[PDB]
């Protein structure tokens, strides 16, 4: 394994004596890590990566149906824990029970408002983040029903509401701005196509404001540049067909550059410590960057990998981020969550699946068995689902007023 | 006006000023998925909520049970948005609710809903007066977080409140020169103010990144802030640049003055340089070096920087 190697701890943090509290804090992930790697040379067995594939598949399946009161706190992101859920057992290549599936549509019928677009939970105030989870949820399931959900007619009246002159949109009425509105309208707008000529007027222009001195994008124009908001960016870029907008060298060697030589997971800002779910929020910028590249005819892009290593983050994954009840993690000592399940899975799938036109070196580390179903780097659902939403709505009217 | 903590709390079914109202519940659909097991308590707070909203009572007991159905879920966006459609209509004393804001915020400072609510409340008031004081105690806990950055640089741009934020950046530099989170807002200042372009100012920080450098040559912070304050007029158009950083060589060398000294070279070819052959081959060397020994994480980047350097 690349990290249980004997050089790899060379890979170790070098303090330069200047410790801060980030020298600190880094050096106590690294130790706690290490303890995890070094975890079979102590206890005399061969090192078997596996992903507890069914142990998973138990948490996942029940949380579906019913969640205990420490999720009182996601009460207002209930679509999302459809999302999250329906998409690890997606990646799982697990079942969707065509009646689990229908509650699900039921329910999400419930969250959806009104006005457009979907709420928290039943009768909560329509929000982006909540209505891209469930136009997700509702197309990863993929039926006449669970598409036939969405009001799209209602869907464009509220995308329009929350636009903003400067070309960004609120995440709700009378709520905050910052790149996520931006990603999340476009990608529900795409797939179930509503997009007009004016809906996204400016949208790639302030996206490409958020870029800042170092590579990334931030949250708004003039922020730090941070992970989860530089797939917001990038992605919603992609889907508006102008990732141009951005200047692609340094952000490829800002993203690069927050992969962690010693973890060999992602960190979402410089600096700053590994987190499990960025292993898609990060990693998948890459995808993004090899498509954006290649279309503009780059030469020196590889046919078999991604520009990151394949490798060690499927190995910080598989043992750093599993956990043995089920459920995946941020970092080894973290809590299980259904958001970390979610985006740990994604990211492994990135890792293990590449592509480049008609070339497919997928990479999977230990168990074969560890192999997930591929998921489309804009969207983060099932390639198959994007392509079967689109062209189904694609035979609807852009609901032109 | 009682507290949900308070060890003589009445659930709201059990009280005498909330009998004419029927809690509305939760309709989750006859068969529900991702259902939440709430406490009586939440169930009960909340019931009474869709209550209030339902109804849209703009009253005061409305607005005193939205701030139990904030505590209960400070991330519920509708309870936020009905609680400031309250301060308007009942003309609730706002510096009043920004002590509240403030107190909430310092309990959950990742909180989106929160800031955002502090942010309307300033507008309202026009008052940037307690923003900078309020952040910086945030950032006192956690000098990362985010949303307090974004909120910071909302009220100085907003405020223009841009003259003494350098003198903090300095200080936060000094607490931790690894917090890249002020090296992002030490740009933002300068950038905004008198801009890179002055030759005294563009000096000044170079000289001072140098410094951070030849101080914590693993900090990657300083490299990448002085990379970026550069790299937007042409490293090679910095002849004593090369130098210098060859200079820290065995003195202060990690993969990010091999990676400095790539991007230089890269520049002195997209520029075009005599020598640019031998240039050419001592940063493919450098490429292979990272790809091989000194930063074989980004081995695939590496290795494709190595072959663009061969078709431009
Ligand atoms: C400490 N930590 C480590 N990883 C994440 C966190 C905290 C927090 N996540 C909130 C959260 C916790 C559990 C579940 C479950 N099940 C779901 C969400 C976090 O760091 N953020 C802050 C900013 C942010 C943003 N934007 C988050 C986010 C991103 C994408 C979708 C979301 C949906 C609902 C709530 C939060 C998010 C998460
Ligand atoms: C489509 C989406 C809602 C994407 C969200 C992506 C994110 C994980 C965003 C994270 C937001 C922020 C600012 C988090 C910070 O508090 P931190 O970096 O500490 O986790
Ligand atoms: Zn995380």
């Amino acid at each position: 394994l690349y990290s249980l190697r004997p050089e790899h701890a060379r890979e170790r943090l070098q303090d330069d004596s200047v410790e801060t509290v980030t020298s600190i804090e880094q050096a106590k992930v690294e130790e706690k890590i290490q303890e995890v790697f070094s975890s079979y040379k102590f206890n005399h067995l061969v090192p078997r990566l596996v992903l507890q594939r069914e142990k998973h598949f138990h948490y996942l399946k029940r949380g579906l149906r019913q969640l205990t009161d420490a999720y009182e706190c996601l009460d207002a992101s209930r679509p999302w824990l459809c999302y999250w859920i329906l998409h690890s057992l997606e990646l799982l290549d697990e079942p969707i029970p065509q009646i689990v599936a229908t509650d699900v549509c039921q329910f999400l019928e419930l969250c959806q408002s009104p006005d457009g677009g979907f709420g928290g939970g039943p009768g909560q105030y329509p929000h982006l983040a909540p209505t891209y989870a469930a136009v997700n949820a509702l197309c990863i399931i993929g039926t006449e029903e669970a598409y036939n959900v969405i009001n799209r007619e209602k869907l464009l009246q509220y995308l329009y509401s929350l636009k903003q002159p400067d070309g960004s949109f609120l995440m709700h009425v009378g709520g905050e701005v910052d790149v996520r509105s931006a990603y999340c309208a476009a990608s529900v707008a795409s797939l179930t196509n509503i997009i007009t000529p004016d809906l996204f007027e400016g949208t790639a222009e302030w996206i490409a404001r958020c870029q800042n001195w170092e590579g990334g994008i931030g949250g708004v124009p003039g922020m730090e540049a941070h992970g989860g908001y530089t797939f917001c960016g990038l992605a919603a870029l992609v889907i508006l067909k102008k990732e141009r907008s951005l200047n692609l060298k340094s952000l490829l060697q800002w993203v690069t550059s927050r992969q962690m030589r010693f973890e060999g997971g992602f960190q979402g800002r410089c600096n700053k410590l590994v987190d499990g779910c960025y292993s898609f929020w990060q990693a998948g910028l890459l995808p993004l960057l090899h498509r954006a590249l290649h279309a503009q005819g780059d030469p020196a892009l590889s046919m078999s990998h991604w520009m990151f290593h394949q490798q060690a983050l499927q190995e910080y994954i598989l043992m750093c981020c599993q956990c043995p009840a089920g459920g995946l993690l941020d970092k080894p000592g973290k809590s299980r969550d259904f958001y970390h399940t979610c985006y740990c899975l994604s990211g492994l799938s990135i890792a293990q699946h590449f592509g480049s036109g008609a070339m497919l070196h997928d990479v999977v580390m230990g168990v074969p068995e560890n192999v997930l179903q591929p998921t489309h780097p804009v969207y983060n659902i099932g390639p198959d689902k994007v392509i079967q939403a689109t062209t189904h709505f694609l035979q609807k009217p852009v609901p032109g007023f | 006006f009682l507290s949900l903590d308070s060890p003589t709390y009445v659930l709201y079914r059990d009280r005498a000023e909330w009998a004419d109202i029927d809690p509305v519940p939760q309709n989750d659909g006859p068969s529900p998925v991702v259902q939440i097991i709430y406490s009586e308590k939440f169930r009960d707070v909340y019931d009474y909520f869709r209550a209030v909203l339902q109804r849209d009572e703009r009253s005061e007991r409305a607005f005193k049970l939205t701030r139990d159905a904030i505590e209960l879920n400070a991330a519920n966006y509708t309870v936020w948005h009905f609680r400031r459609v309250l301060l308007r209509s009942l003309q609730k004393d706002l510096q009043e609710e920004m002590n509240y804001i403030t107190a909430i915020i310092e309990e959950q400072p990742k909180n989106y809903q929160v800031w955002h609510h502090r942010r309307v409340l300033v507008e309202w008031l026009k008052d940037p007066s307690q923003e900078l004081e309020f952040i910086a105690d945030i950032l006192n806990q956690d000098a990362k977080n985010y949303h307090a950055w974004q909120h910071r640089q909302w009220v100085i741009q907003e405020f223009r409140l841009w003259d003494n934020e350098l003198q903090y950046v300095d200080q936060l530099l000094k607490e931790d020169v690894r917090n890249n989170s002020v090296w992002n807002q030490r740009h933002f200042v300068i950038s905004n103010t008198t801009g890179y372009s002055d030759r005294a100012v563009l000096e000044r920080e170079v000289q001072y990144t140098l410094e951070m450098i030849k101080l914590v040559p693993h900090n990657e912070s300083a490299w990448n802030y002085l990379k970026g304050i550069l790299q937007d007029r042409g490293l090679s158009r910095y002849p004593n640049l090369l130098n210098q950083l060859l200079d820290l060589q065995p003195s202060h060398s990690s993969p990010y003055l091999i990676a400095f000294l790539v991007d230089i070279y890269e520049d002195m070819l997209e520029n075009q340089c005599d020598n640019k052959e031998d240039i050419l081959n001592k940063a493919l060397e450098l490429c292979e070096i990272l790809a091989k020994e000194k930063d074989t994480i980004r081995k695939e980047y590496w290795r494709y920087i190595g072959r663009s350097l061969q078709s431009k």
